[PDB]
């Protein structure tokens, strides 16, 4: 704010004017500009209205102000080295780039007296954030957590590439055939089927439309967006499957192409690998990054601020009662109402009239009886009095000064007043036609009074409200991020959905309210592919300019779901840490209070004691189960179902013998193993006993010692968690009861949308196919009720659960926005303000209230990592680090002899060779991405040549890498074992290809799998893959509950839902079904990812028609399915979600050391580089090296462990000697304590004398003896 | 005109099912282990 | 020793030695195509048909 190369003030006075409101008169100016973009209404094909013609003048006015002021800051400074300076701060580079490109589009639009340069105009709400420096530390809290997620993002990119070149080579050009009406170009479907690929005499679906034939002139399955037949459309359709919206459409379109049995392994392996497993790494690095910063907020000063001011507040509220209870004390009558209140008579009988108010509210429903209408005005008039009695008792009988001091009594006086507001307003004839129900929505506040009865989360609800200058500083910056993308898509896509189809694309970008709703839907992830397909068909199509629209919705979905993880996860982590530590400090505050006031048989055991017997039971449990697996649902008479039915009596020989044998030696888990055979013997209603036969696996978690341990750790984690799960189900219940006041009776609708009520919705009507007004067909019209609706509290909670998950919530948003009146069909964009119900519900539940479940688990499983306390001399890192130095073992590197052979060896392992082969692999990928569909023949041959040309080269790196290591050393390094595997199968790719032309697809995949050798160099990524793959193998039991839970739910599902017929057009079709056990498991997987599971649920509920290969008494075709489907599917979604974030959190808490490593100080990545240079002197292990080597060995080490960047004549001549070391012979010094000695200089500096007490901390902190302390003490 | 098998298909599509599955198991049983701990390395002495 | 003396590697290797002949069954058996016109049945293999 000075010059140094300054110009006199005459022109420098300007600097004075810049004082306090000068910044805020132009910060007020820009909020007027943001409204000036939000009322611009985009209109198609160069059309306008009056208000956009008076706004373009306004743009000119706005531009000038920015320019005048962005000229009066470079000359409020001065010269060229003073506008050099203003620019210097990067916040004023954006402020110049906007307003210079601002006047550029006032010029070029006035020369042609363009519209893609009218979209830099949307960047001006960022100029708003440079003005408030309070938010510049908030963006820099989001950008600062992105440099750790670097090595994850690079790993997603070598999987979106790998599955693209796999999916190119297999799936290219297959999906170009559809059923067509004979001799037309009209594609044939059923009413509710989207058009799919078919095959002629293959394994695909044969066309079965009647008068339909299968031909190949078809462009693709979503107009040609999602196919696999060049590298850009293979990479766009794989990226779609990773985000898990509509991966089961790509899977089922391949099953109607090439066939049914092989392509499932592509989509399932991919989904798990790039979705359920990347999302494990993202929630580990991010979880560890938010924990290493709370330690650096512990270590600056910030702990006392939420402790002192907390305890300065509760001592302030307590010191107020020591005066104000003596401001009052005036009869016996004013005292006996004080003994009344604090007694348990009152706190257990005011909870009686809260429960009368819930039951009054939770009995509203549509078409309710006239008595229960009349009852609820009596019970409102009563419960308004009983709240008013206990307020007038409270405002006088204990004084109005204690009353106002409370946080919760402030609510009560309002509720009594706002309840008596209604009985004065509605008893007037001043009914106010909408406010007669708004004040019915008001009295819904009375059930928020029950929140006071928790008193278990009021260390979190307290800790919440301490952070609401910080909660809201993030929910603003998310809310600013939408308003750029809300308004960018009003440019690109406003108007522009001017299709001539008769279908509705309601998630469009026409207004500002609508654009905002659309942007949000793509952030919840739900159905964003439809919003993207419309943006590609809004431009040309699947062409070269039209498809770069697709990178709007990639920057939108990636970088917008990145902000969601930096807010909800962080809030739940930082806010949860305080709500726990303060409760754990109310531990130590309270137990220090309570101590002040106090102060033949014998053969049989051997027979079932032997290991073989225990294992003999297990392969009869692993076989008893897998006969339920292969059982036929549809036929109770099959030759298979008989020959598997004999195993019901063939396995209950052995499980009958053992239970008699068990009860000789003896006489909880034990009774179930009797109970399994009990059902298995009585089954030798008949149907309902087969269901209880499913528990044959559950008698296998009595046998394993490991399987008992996991199910007990899960039941621990419900007794903890089951405080949050109950509060949500209270808050779920409130929003359910608003929805019955808004949307009750309103979700009826006729069949054609012209008939508004039920009396008119009779008779028949026309439908027009493809909107041709010549191709019409009768249908009867019928008044259909919606499926998921809000009509009582029970169905309103059914609907809310689905929205909370994120499935099918836009079809409830539009059924609500279009909602008209009481018993009447819809009206287009009637209530566009009722998008706030479904957004406030989602922001509360599905992004926040749920974020406390994971945050809670992550935090309270660092308490299982903190009920074990090891307060020795050594810090855990030191101790963990120390553990390294004891338990090591050197490597083998097999440096050769025979200097012919050596002459290869140095040339191979040099980095100008590692660059050479890691360029040829990079070139070999580009040749595989060149392949495409309807390519020419001059590519067909140079495809096949380079298939031979590369294969010879990676052969010739393998003959050389045999010569240098002489075989024994080549098969020691397991990348070379994989490299041997690739070289062979690549040769068989050549030979098997040519011998057909000289006279299968699997060996084409050894051309793509050679890319995985990139992992042999990325030490930052190969460590990250190793550390998370180490710990899926280390927890093989939690991943066997999820295996077991899919097994049980499939077999019950095959049982009840197995006879639903495969009509096509519904959700039980030839791709989705419970008619085998692989079909069922696959179906369960669809629901665990949440594809259309609520739309599956409706498709298997009693009404559905049975297949004819079943049997039934005829006249009962429409009888199968059952209303057990609601219990089946809602229970499955809640158990699987619990058992997955179980397995997610357990993997984080093994890598809790890596994830929070703090790379600066000392780690094993330094300690790896010891054994690297230790390999340089011992080729094979053999213990020791010479003493002269340790002179030269030590300069090879980085100064965070070794010696500095100085010339080592001063320290190393001393530190090698003056620091103690084990003294072996003249040419011997051991491996392990050499490593122990050099970390001891870095960490744990101990003086002379502690050579045995440092073996005392190395023998009490230590475990098993490991008697090598003789070579590790001194 | 059908296709049917009671000998060769179920032996050769057992021999495939044998040899593909045993060699992979033989492969996993001579590669060392996932190192589980920051000092171990595949290919470490003995 | 420890990769080659273990019971998991010697159970495995003998199970390799079983199915080495099961292909050699199929290499001289000709049985896994049964034609049925109805007589004109055929029995196809790898050499003999
Ligand atoms: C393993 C099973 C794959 C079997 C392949 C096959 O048999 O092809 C036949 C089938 C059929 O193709 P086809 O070409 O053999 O069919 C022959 C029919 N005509 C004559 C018309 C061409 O191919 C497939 O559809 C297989 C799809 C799944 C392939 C799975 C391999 C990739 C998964 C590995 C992911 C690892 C990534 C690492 C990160
Ligand atoms: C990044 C993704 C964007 C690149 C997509 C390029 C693309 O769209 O492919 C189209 C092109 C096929 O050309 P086309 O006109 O369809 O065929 C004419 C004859 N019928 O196909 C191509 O020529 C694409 C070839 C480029 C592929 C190289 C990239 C390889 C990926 C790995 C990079 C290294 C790691
Ligand atoms: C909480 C207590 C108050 C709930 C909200 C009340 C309300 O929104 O007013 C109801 C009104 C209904 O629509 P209305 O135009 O009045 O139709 C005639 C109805 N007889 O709806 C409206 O006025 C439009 C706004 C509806 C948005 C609902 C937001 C509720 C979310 C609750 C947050 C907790
Ligand atoms: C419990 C927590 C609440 C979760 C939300 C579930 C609420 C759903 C519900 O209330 O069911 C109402 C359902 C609707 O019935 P309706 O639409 O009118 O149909 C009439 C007949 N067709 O009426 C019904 O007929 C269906 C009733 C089915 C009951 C749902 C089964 C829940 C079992 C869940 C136990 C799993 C516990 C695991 C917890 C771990 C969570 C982290
Ligand atoms: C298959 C045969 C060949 C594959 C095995 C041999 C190569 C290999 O997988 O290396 C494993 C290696 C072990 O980790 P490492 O870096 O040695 O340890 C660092 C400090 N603990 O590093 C890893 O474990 C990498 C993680 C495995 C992912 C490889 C995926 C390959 C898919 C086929
Ligand atoms: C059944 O399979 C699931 C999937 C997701 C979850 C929870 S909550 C949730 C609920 C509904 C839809 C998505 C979610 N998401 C999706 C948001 N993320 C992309 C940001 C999660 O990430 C949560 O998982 C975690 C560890 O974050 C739990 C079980
Ligand atoms: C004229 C024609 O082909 N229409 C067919 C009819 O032959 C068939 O009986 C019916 C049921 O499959 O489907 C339709
Ligand atoms: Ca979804
Ligand atoms: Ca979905």
């Amino acid at each position: 704010f000075c010059l140094t190369l300054q110009n006199p003030l005459r022109k420098a006075c300007i600097s004075i004017v810049e004082w306090k409101p000068f910044e805020t008169i132009i910060l007020l100016t820009i909020f007027a500009n943001c409204v000036a973009l939000a009322v611009y209404l985009p209109m198609p094909e160069d059309d306008n209205n009056s208000l956009n013609l008076g706004l373009e003048k306004l743009e000119y006015f706005f531009l000038t102000v920015f320019s005048i002021e962005a000229a009066m800051k470079i000359i409020a400074y001065g010269f060229l080295f003073h506008q050099d300076a203003y620019l210097r701060s990067g916040w004023n580079v954006l402020d110049f780039i906007i307003v210079f490109l601002g006047v550029f589009t006032a010029i070029l639009e006035q020369v042609n007296v363009v519209k893609a340069l009218r979209a830099f105009r949307v960047l001006r709400p960022l100029r708003l954030v440079s003005g408030v420096p309070s938010l510049q530390v908030v963006l820099n809290s989001i950008f600062k957590a992105m440099l750790p997620l670097f090595h994850i993002a690079l790993l997603v990119l070598f999987m979106v590439i790998i599955y693209a070149i796999i999916g190119l080579e297999l799936f290219k050009g297959k999906m170009h055939k559809t059923c067509y009406y004979i001799g037309t170009d009209i594609v044939a479907t059923v009413e509710n089927e989207k058009p799919s690929p078919c095959a002629r005499t293959g394994s695909g679906r044969p066309c079965t439309i009647n008068g339909s034939e299968c031909r190949g002139g078809w462009p693709g399955p979503n107009h040609g967006i999602t196919h696999f037949d060049n590298f850009g459309f293979s990479m766009l359709t794989v990226y779609q499957c990773i985000t898990m919206e509509g991966w089961t459409d790509v899977l089922y379109w391949v099953n109607d192409a090439i066939g049914n049995e092989w392509p499932w392994i592509y989509f399932v392996t991919l989904i798990l690998l790039g979705s359920f497993f990347i999302l494990n790494l993202v929630l580990g690095v991010l979880s560890g990054e938010f924990t290493k910063e709370r330690e650096k907020a512990k270590s600056r000063g910030t702990f006392q601020k939420l402790r002192e001011k907390q305890q300065l507040e509760e001592d302030l509220r307590g010191y107020m009662s020591w005066i104000t209870q003596g401001e009052v004390m005036n009869r016996v009558f004013r005292w006996k109402c004080h003994d009344l209140v604090k007694s348990r008579v009152f706190y257990w009988l005011v909870i009686l009239i809260v429960a009368l108010n819930t039951l009054s509210i939770a009995s509203e429903h549509h078409n309710q009886p006239l008595w229960l209408t009349h009852l609820q005005d009596i019970a409102n008039r009563v419960l308004l009095s009983l709240f008013t009695i206990e307020m007038l008792l409270k405002m006088y009988g204990l004084g109005l000064r204690q009353y106002f001091m409370s946080i919760f009594n402030r609510f009560d006086c309002f509720v009594v007043c706002s309840g008596i507001l209604e009985l004065l307003l509605v008893e007037s004839g001043a009914m106010t036609p909408l406010g007669i129900s708004v004040l019915r929505c008001i009295r819904l506040l009375r059930l928020f009074k029950i929140t006071k009865y928790w008193t278990s989360l009021s260390n979190l609800v307290a800790s919440l409200l301490n952070s609401i200058r910080s909660i809201a500083s993030l929910l603003l910056l998310l809310f600013l991020f939408i308003i750029i993308f809300a308004l960018l898509g009003m440019q690109l896509f406003g108007g522009r959905y001017d299709f001539e189809d008769t279908e509705v694309r309601r998630s469009n970008f026409d207004n500002f309210p609508q654009a905002l709703i659309s942007v949000f839907q793509v952030l919840t992830g739900e159905d964003w592919n439809s919003v993207m397909y419309n943006g590609i068909m809004a431009y040309g199509g699947p062409s070269y300019p039209g498809v770069l629209v697709c990178i709007y919705f990639i920057i939108l979905f990636v970088c917008g779901n990145y902000i969601l993880l930096n807010v909800f996860l962080a809030i739940a982590v930082d806010n949860l840490a305080e709500a726990e530590s303060l409760t754990s400090a109310q531990k130590a505050k309270a137990e220090e209070r309570k101590r002040r006031k106090m102060s033949v048989r014998v053969l049989c055991h051997r027979i079932v004691n032997a290991t073989w017997f225990t294992n003999f039971i297990l392969l009869f449990i692993l076989l008893s189960s897998a006969a339920l697996a292969a059982e036929d649902p549809i036929r109770a008479e099959s030759v298979r179902n008989q020959i598997l039915g004999y195993f019901d009596i063939a396995f209950t020989s052995v499980f009958t013998v053992e239970i008699v044998l068990k009860m000789t030696t003896y006489g909880y888990f034990n009774i179930l193993d009797l109970l399994v055979v009990a059902v298995s013997l009585i089954s030798m209603v008949v149907k309902i006993l087969r269901v209880l036969r499913v528990l044959r696996p559950l008698r296998a978690i009595n046998r394993a010692k490991g399987l008992k341990h996991v199910v007990q750790c899960v039941f621990v984690a419900i007794r903890t968690i089951g405080n949050i799960v109950l509060v949500t189900t209270l808050l779920q219940f409130m929003f359910a009861c608003i929805g019955v006041q808004l949307f009750k009776g309103k979700f009826f609708s006729c069949n054609d949308l012209s008939k508004m009520t039920e009396e008119e919705c009779r008779g028949y009507y026309y439908v027009y196919k493809d909107g041709d007004p010549t191709q019409m067909e009768l249908r009867p019209r019928q008044w259909i009720h919606n499926d998921f609706h809000f009509d009582n509290v029970l169905s309103a909670m059914m609907s809310l659960f689905t929205v909370s998950t994120f499935e099918g919530w836009p079809q409830l948003l539009y059924r609500a926005i279009d909602s008209n009146e009481e018993d009447m069909g819809p009206v287009y964009n009637n209530r566009v303000e009722m998008a706030i119900f479904f957004i406030i519900y989602i922001i509360l539940i599905a992004f926040f209230m749920m974020n406390i479940f994971v945050g809670f688990v992550i935090v309270t499983f660092q308490e299982q990592g903190e009920t074990e306390y090891k307060n020795c001399e050594l810090d855990k890192n030191q101790r963990q680090c120390v553990q390294y130095a004891l338990k090591a073992r050197p490597l083998r590197c097999y440096i050769p002899k025979n200097p012919y052979q050596y002459q290869v060896w140095y040339v191979v392992t040099s980095s100008y060779f590692e660059y050479l082969m890691f360029a040829l692999i990079m070139l070999n990928t580009i040749c595989l991405g060149m392949q495409h569909y309807h390519q020419s023949e001059e590519m067909n041959h140079i495809s096949d040549i380079l298939n031979v040309a590369f294969t010879i080269i990676f052969t010739l790196e393998m003959i050389l890498k045999l010569l240098a290591f002489k075989a024994r050393g080549y098969f020691g390094d397991p990348w070379n074992v994989f490299d041997f595997l690739i070289v062979i199968g690549s040769i068989i790719d050549v030979i098997l290809s040519e011998i057909d032309t000289f006279l299968s697809a699997f060996f084409r995949l050894f051309r793509v799998m050679r890319l995985i050798k990139l992992l042999s160099r990325a030490e930052g990524v190969r460590t990250l893959l190793w550390t998370f793959i180490k710990s899926f193998q280390a927890l093989p039991y939690v991943a066997l509950l999820i295996v077991m839970l899919f097994f049980i739910y499939a077999v019950i599902g095959m049982q009840m839902f197995g006879k639903i017929a495969l009509v096509d057009g519904t959700q039980i079709n030839r791709n989705n079904n419970f008619q085998t056990f692989p079909q069922a498991v696959l179906l369960l997987f669809r629901c665990a990812t949440g594809e259309a599971w609520q739309e599956i649920l409706l498709a298997c509920s009693y009404g559905k028609l049975c297949d004819p290969e079943s049997d039934y008494a005829p006249g009962e075709e429409y009888t199968c399915g059952t209303n057990f489907a609601y219990y089946y599917f809602i229970s499955f979604y809640m158990l699987c979600a619990f058992l997955i974030i179980n397995l997610f959190v357990a993997v984080i808490m093994d890598n809790f050391d890596y994830l929070t490593r703090d790379w600066s100080i000392l780690g094993p990545h330094h300690l790896d580089e010891f054994k690297a240079i230790w390999a340089e002197y011992d080729p094979e292990a053999k213990g020791r090296i010479k003493h002269l080597d340790v002179v030269t060995l030590l300069r090879r080490i980085q100064p965070p462990l070794g010696f500095g960047k100085f010339c080592p004549h001063r320290v190393a001549c001393k530190r090698l000697v003056g620091m103690n070391m084990p003294l072996n012979s003249d040419g011997t010094v051991t491996f392990n304590a050499t490593l122990f000695a050099l970390v001891r200089t870095a960490l744990k500096i101990k003086t002379e004398g502690n050579f045995e007490q440092a073996n005392e901390e190395l023998r009490a902190i230590i475990k098993k003896i490991w008697k090598r302390t003789s070579m590790k003490l001194l | 005109i059908e296709y049917y098998y009671s000998w060769s298909f179920a032996c050769a599509c057992a021999a495939f099912v044998l040899l593909f599955l045993g060699g992979i198991s033989l492969l996993l049983f001579s590669l060392p282990r996932m190192p589980q701990n920051p000092w171990e390395s595949c290919m470490d002495a003995e | 020793m420890s990769p080659t003396e273990a019971p998991k590697v010697r159970v495995t290797l003998f199970c390799i030695l079983v199915g080495i002949v099961l292909a050699m069954t199929a290499v001289v058996s000709d049985h896994w195509a049964v034609l049925s016109p109805h007589c004109e049945a055929a029995h196809f293999g790898l050499w003999r048909i």
